[PDB]
């Protein structure tokens, strides 16, 4: 069991830890978090109570180092940082652990939610998304554009998530434009499967990656990429068996997970009633289109 | 954007641009058969491609053969039309390719857009006009040649005649889309008034009667007067 120590909570904020949030208040006596489960990746977001424009937080994993939150007060934020004396880490933890000045993350016996979100999801892919490779934890927020989105301006600071698009050379074999636009079997196996994520679990790590962003953040251009990844499976007429099964379990426990009250923003009618009602896997998706329909029956 | 009738004098412009309209490609009969159900049977069509500025019309025949052993006629139509289009501009020397493609319906905007992926500086617009080149199977040359074709065919015609050499593109076209609308209403009035005097012909080289300038215009308002009959009998006012 890991710990993300703060050295202190300065000005009040809504913290946020993979898919639970608590409030702290201005000085408040906190340092940090513990209990935080080992072999997944996690996410510690902000939303200051000042501002609740931007949110923003660090993708991480326990095993690539030490982490602590420390305020910034000329930035002005919540800074995600990476002690590397072990020694002077493992001393600081202990003390505020004997304090018991950290909340405890869930230990839940029965919820298995997290992982069914991050099944997919490892920190070396996220970080070739969103580079900054002198840090090993990765900074994201509401604003963030991805770079689909700067083609149509700041290169760093950007989502570069994989580039989809139906109406592109890439995407249409010439001689089979009518074939390959109203199944795009091609693009999804042979270009992208095969050509740039190598295999399924690369895609749904992105396709995952890509909605919790989302999500926690509001970022569009995420929620753009997920409903794009979303859209060029369920509009191939030929899919591996075990990737339509995995599919449907993945949205599952995404559509779960969404906050109710959200839905309006982060679902793409257009795309859903696609994929559920129109499309090539329709039929294939038994427990995503029980719980749409049993949730969100207004979007559809 | 959309064409409509605000932006109506891009038409004319100096910007080569052209009309695609699809209505005619799949055409068909439909029959009772022996055991009493309904089929289709196919015949010959084509793709309606128009300057508007020159009048040159790029008639391309579909003939029937095209839809042996498909299905989903209907749709595979729009794809067949985009492909058509893609393959004349491609023929074309650069600079005699267009600038904008206009097509009549909006369903044809996919099809054509992702065939023509190779030339992403052409436009693919739709309109928001009714334009009634539908009605152009009701010229009876244009008619003639589509069903006498026996192969897929190409032909080239002026749907202005020699209209330019006196009137405007503006003024050509508005003529031409008042013909149209006159004969879609109602054809056999609109055939009826073009060709009621025997003094004045069609040459050999031209689709539609040799009228004087003072002849078109007792003829233009001929089919002013039919269209908006045509619109009483219809709506009763
Ligand atoms: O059904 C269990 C509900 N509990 C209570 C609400 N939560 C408070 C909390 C505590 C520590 C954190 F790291 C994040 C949130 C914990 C889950």
């Amino acid at each position: 069991m890991n710990t993300v120590p703060f050295t202190s909570a300065p000005i009040e904020v809504t913290i946020g830890i993979d898919q639970y949030s608590f409030n702290v208040k201005e000085n408040q006596p906190f340092h940090g978090i513990k209990d935080i489960p080992i072999g997944h990746v996690h996410v510690i977001h902000f939303q200051h109570a000042d501002n609740s424009s931007m949110r923003y937080g660090y993708w991480f994993d326990c095993r690539m180092g030490n982490f602590y939150i420390q305020y910034d007060p000329k930035d002005g934020l919540y800074k995600m940082m990476e002690e590397r004396d072990g020694a002077k880490f493992e001393n600081i933890v202990h003390n505020f652990k004997e304090r018991q000045m950290m909340v405890s993350y869930p230990k839940i016996d029965e919820d298995d939610t997290w992982y069914n979100l991050t099944e997919f999801v490892q920190m070396d892919k996220i970080r070739k998304i969103v580079r900054k490779d002198e840090n090993q934890f990765s900074y994201v927020d509401s604003s963030m554009t991805t770079v689909q989105e700067n083609e149509l301006s700041d290169p760093a600071h950007s989502l570069n998530y994989t580039v989809i698009n139906f109406k592109s050379r890439e995407a249409i074999r010439p001689g089979h434009e009518m074939e390959d636009f109203l199944d795009k079997s091609y693009y999804l196996n042979t270009v992208m499967l095969q050509g740039i994520f190598k295999n399924s679990s690369n895609y749904f790590g992105e396709l995952q990656f890509a909605f919790l962003n989302a999500m926690f953040f509001g970022n569009y251009g995420s929620s753009l990429q997920w409903h794009a990844m979303i859209e060029l499976i369920c509009s191939s007429a030929t899919v591996p068996k075990h990737m339509l099964d995995k599919l449907d379990e993945i949205l599952y426990y995404q559509i779960k997970t969404l906050p109710e009250q959200y839905s309006d923003i982060l679902l793409n009618e257009r795309v859903w009633n696609i994929c559920l009602y129109s499309s090539f896997q329709k039929n294939s998706l038994h427990n995503t289109e029980k719980i749409m329909e049993n949730k969100y029956p207004e979007l559809l | 954007g959309a064409m409509n009738s605000s932006n109506y004098a891009e038409l004319f412009n100096n910007d080569i641009k052209l009309f695609v309209d699809d209505t005619n490609v799949y055409r068909v009969t439909v029959h009772k058969t022996f055991e009493g159900n309904v089929a289709t049977k196919a015949i010959n069509g084509c793709i309606f491609t128009l300057n508007p500025k020159t009048g040159h019309l790029f008639l391309k025949i579909i003939h029937t053969s095209v839809w042996a052993g498909q299905k989903r006629l209907s749709q595979l139509a729009k794809w067949k039309t985009a492909e058509e289009v893609s393959a004349l501009v491609r023929s074309l020397p650069k600079e005699e390719q267009p600038k904008q493609i206009i097509v009549t319906r909006k369903a044809m905007l996919d099809p054509l857009e992702v065939h023509m992926l190779d030339f992403p500086n052409i436009a693919i617009r739709p309109t928001e006009l009714r334009l009634p080149f539908s009605a152009a199977m009701s010229i009876d040359k244009l008619s003639d040649v589509v069903m006498k074709a026996t192969e897929p065919q190409m032909v080239l015609f002026n749907i202005y005649d020699d209209w330019l050499d006196r009137i405007s593109s503006y003024t050509a076209f508005s003529r031409l889309t008042l013909l149209l609308r006159a004969l879609k209403t109602n054809e056999e009035s609109a055939k009826m008034i073009l060709l009621s005097d025997p003094t004045i012909t069609i040459k050999s080289y031209h689709l539609w009667p040799s009228f004087t300038d003072e002849q078109w215009i007792t003829i233009e308002s001929q089919m002013r007067d039919l269209i908006l009959t045509e619109y009483g009998r219809k709506y009763n006012v």
